């Protein structure tokens, strides 16, 4: 029974410019098993209707997913995606930076 | 198209 | 390596019959056929180790279930006329689709209104005429059954107490003496080519050996002719 | 939605010629296609299994063929000879309800390999009954009271049996359609 | 140039819950075009590519009751390696397969695949012969023995040399405009002052398909890859893909460090710097 930590990234689909519709994506991948708890947080609560990639797996059997909602950065909002998985002791925040 | 195969282990 | 228990089941409407089959030692999954004329061989269930895994379009009537030693039975209720088919049994490995089926030899049954037109065959061998061992050097005996029905006789013949194959022709199917009636009575014809000379010796024993397969003990039996048993009548000759 | 189809109903060849059975199958996921042979007494027995992605499979003197864009199936058979004589079932297990596979046969088709007649040696002999029948013999496969049988070439030679249980039954004329006094 | 086709597959055991959860998914190269739920109102293959919705109802059948299939005999695979390992169950195990095959730009197959794996760790693969398999414990060559008396690798090799590389010839034709069509990366780079004597250079590649692609830093001519963050290729949501790497650099130095990127839509390789 192998598990394995799964790497979190923030970041939008398109540059982001205060008042423009644009896409939250939190990327996270290499975890194992499937179980994950991904949660897309704004101003540290979280957003509803997220929709969530396909499951699937990389050549280690590491599986990948893509949890994406609509949204319009502000100056003033923070946004944020939170992780809970079997390999972590408590629950990681990742904020999502403009330049990263 | 899919693998038409049914093969248990 | 499959075995079908009974072989053939002659009954009446409305009865009730059960097909046990013996799947392989090393094979796992069970499979359930039927073979009418109206519809050639249609699926009825399949079971694998122990649990149902496909059904086709098998009635309510039709009961099965696959027991902890892999073998399978099959009852049949409230028998009708057209459930008279072919009901074979099959057996695989697995669930493999790279893998073949192995069928057994079938269980025949035919379903009747009533069992007062059952009847045993007469049979009466016929010895070969003198124009033909001077003409083909060779003997051929005529063994005919004759007012049997239905046609769930198996002939064979025996010379010198021992089976054999050779020189022997049996028609593939019984022919109606009159085809008008609705239940007409059967007859079978049968064949034996022996050497002129085999047929001369007075010491070789010729017998014709006809297995009937008639009512099981489950039917009743009121009328004063004998029971219509599965029996086997035979006839003999000399050289 | 499962429907095989095999044409012809019959097929009656000679010794020798190479035969051709053709076989159809309806849109579906097939998983394998099969080739069984019915004989009498015996259950049936595999001859070809073409796998799903296979178009064709040899052995000996069958080789059958496997096109799932056309959804038709061929089974090619060289010299035939009289043991290859019973009725050819086309199978194929395909997909069926969820997530189950069902083995769907053909009608069939009957085949009567007729081997070649040595000697047509026609004759017409009356023999007796023990403890107590008219024989058509070797007549080639060419061309009410009384019951006749029909040629038994494949179970040799060939042999017909009429009988009556009639007095005025006379075994040299049997009907119009070596006759030894 | 090369071009694949992927079917992956997973199932992970709800033990009290219900059935297994069923995923299966399938790519050609980078693009993902079928997919099938086990946990949908009405579970069917479902596309997820504009051409492959040209196909028939008949082609939607058949993946439909391939993918219950394959989910059905997975639910009896999880019962069985419990045995195999003797392992509980009322513990979450998963299983999970993928098979495919490569095709070169001459439109002949490369190399085909198809492995299985249990709890995250390899159990048994087809070898790149297309006739032999590779075990990874005692309990999976149980498997290899009853895969090779039921002939599993003889489907497999016509499928894998034929099904295979046919059906992804005509994926190929029928999305030449999106699978045959490389997106270049529009690149450019950003500065970051992390401090009053340090700062951060930035190289983005941003909207480029297929997610193969090089970011590489040099300095006035030599490569620094050991101290240079790069961030894994990540999805964009688009069926495009980003990916950007950094550098720490001392203020006024910006104009030293130039960024390489090498891409397949690229005719040669483009070299950025900070222009400020
Ligand atoms: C059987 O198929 C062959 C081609 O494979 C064709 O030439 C022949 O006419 C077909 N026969 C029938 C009865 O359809």
């Amino acid at each position: 029974m192998i598990q394995r930590t799964p790497k979190i990234q923030v970041y939008s689909r398109h540059p982001a410019e205060n008042g423009k519709s644009n896409f939250l994506n939190c990327y996270v991948s290499g975890f194992h098993p499937s179980d994950i708890e991904v949660d897309l947080l704004k101003n540290g609560e979280r957003i509803e209707k997220v929709e969530h990639s396909d499951l699937s797996f990389s050549k280690d059997w590491s599986f990948y997913l893509l949890y994406y909602t609509e949204f319009t950065p502000t100056e003033k909002d923070e946004y944020a995606c939170r992780v809970n998985h079997v390999t972590l002791s408590q629950p990681k925040i990742v904020k999502w930076d403009r330049d990263m | 198209t899919r693998l038409a195969l049914i093969a248990p282990k | 390596g499959v075995t079908q228990t009974p072989k053939h089941l002659i009954t009446a409407t409305g009865q009730r019959v059960t097909l046990r089959c013996s799947p392989r030692s090393g094979d796992l999954s069970v499979y359930w056929y039927q073979q009418s004329l109206d519809q050639g061989l249609q699926f009825l269930i399949q079971y694998y180790n122990g649990e149902e895994r496909a059904k086709g379009n098998i009635l309510e009537r039709f009961s099965a279930q696959q027991f902890p030693d892999l073998h399978s039975e099959l009852n049949l209720s409230s028998l009708e006329l057209g459930d008279s088919a072919l009901y074979f049994c099959a057996s695989s490995v697995g669930l493999y689709s790279t893998d073949t089926q192995y069928f057994g030899p079938g269980t025949r049954l035919t379903v009747l209104e009533d069992l007062k037109n059952v009847f045993p065959p007469e049979v009466a061998v016929f010895e070969p005429s003198e124009a033909e061992i001077s003409h083909t050097q060779k003997a051929t005996l005529v063994c005919l059954a004759t007012g049997f029905y239905p046609d769930h006789v198996e002939l064979s013949w025996w010379v010198n107490g021992k089976e054999v194959h050779s020189g022997v022709c049996t028609d593939p199917q019984p022919l109606k003496e009159q085809p008008a009636l609705n239940d007409s009575r059967y007859a079978l014809s049968s064949r034996l080519r022996v050497s002129a000379t085999f047929w001369q010796n007075p010491r070789n024993h010729f017998r014709c050996q006809v297995q009937f397969y008639g009512l099981s003990e489950n039917d009743e039996w009121t009328q004063d002719r004998a029971k219509p048993v599965t029996q086997i009548v035979s006839a003999e000759a000399w050289g | 939605k499962q429907e095989v189809t095999q044409i012809p109903a019959a097929l009656s060849v000679p010794e020798g010629e190479n035969l051709v059975l053709n076989c159809s199958f309806t849109d579906s996921a097939i998983y394998n296609l099969q080739w069984f042979r019915q004989d009498p007494g015996k259950g049936l027995t595999s001859l070809l299994l073409i796998q799903s992605s296979q178009r064709e499979q040899t052995s000996g003197r069958l080789n059958a063929s496997l096109d799932k864009s056309s959804g038709r199936s061929t089974l090619y058979i060289a010299a035939s000879q009289p043991g290859d004589s019973a009725t050819y079932l086309c199978a194929v297990s395909l997909g069926t309800g969820a997530g189950s596979y069902q083995l769907t046969f053909g009608k069939g088709t009957k085949l009567s390999v007729i081997p070649y007649i040595q000697n047509p040696d026609p004759a017409v002999y009356q023999l007796r009954d023990s403890k107590s029948v008219c024989l058509f013999t070797d007549f080639d496969s060419q061309t009410s009271d009384v019951y006749i049988t029909d040629k038994c070439v494949l179970d040799k030679s060939n042999s017909a049996v009429a009988w009556s249980n009639k007095s005025d039954f006379a075994c040299a004329n049997a009907f119009n359609n070596f006759f030894p006094s | 140039g090369s071009h694949s086709m992927r079917y992956f597959h997973t199932s992970v055991s709800r033990p009290g819950r219900g059935e297994p959860r069923f995923i299966t998914v399938g790519y050609v190269d980078d693009t993902l075009f079928v997919r099938f739920d086990s946990d949908a109102a009405s579970p069917r293959e479902e596309p997820r590519a504009p051409w492959i919705e040209q196909e028939g109802p008949e082609y939607w059948d058949r993946e439909t009751q391939i993918s219950k299939a394959k989910a059905q005999t997975d639910r009896e695979d999880l019962r069985t390696l419990l045995r195999y390992y003797n392992q509980s169950e009322a513990g979450s195990h998963t299983l999970q397969n993928m098979y495919g095959c490569d095709v070169g730009p001459d439109g002949r197959l490369l190399r085909g695949y198809h492995q299985d794996a249990y709890d995250g760790k390899d159990y048994i693969a087809l070898n790149e012969d297309l006739s032999s398999w590779t075990a990874a414990d005692t309990a999976a060559q149980i498997t290899q023995r009853k895969w090779e008396a039921a002939r599993v690798a003889e489907q497999l090799r016509a499928y894998l040399e034929g099904e295979c590389v046919e059906w992804l010839r005509r994926y190929l034709e029928n999305g030449k405009e999106t699978l045959q069509r490389a997106d270049p990366p529009k690149t450019h780079v950003t500065h970051h002052p992390i401090s009053d004597h340090e700062a951060t250079l930035r190289c983005w590649a941003l909207g480029f398909y297929p997610a193969e692609i090089t970011l590489t830093w040099q300095r006035d001519g030599e490569d620094q890859t050991q101290d240079t963050e790069l961030v894994e290729t990540r999805p964009a949501g688009d069926r495009t893909f980003q990916k950007w790497a950094a550098v720490v650099v001392p203020s006024g130095e910006e104009q030293r460090y130039t960024c390489h990127v090498q891409h397949e839509g690229l005719p040669k390789p483009l070299t950025l710097r900070w222009e400020p």
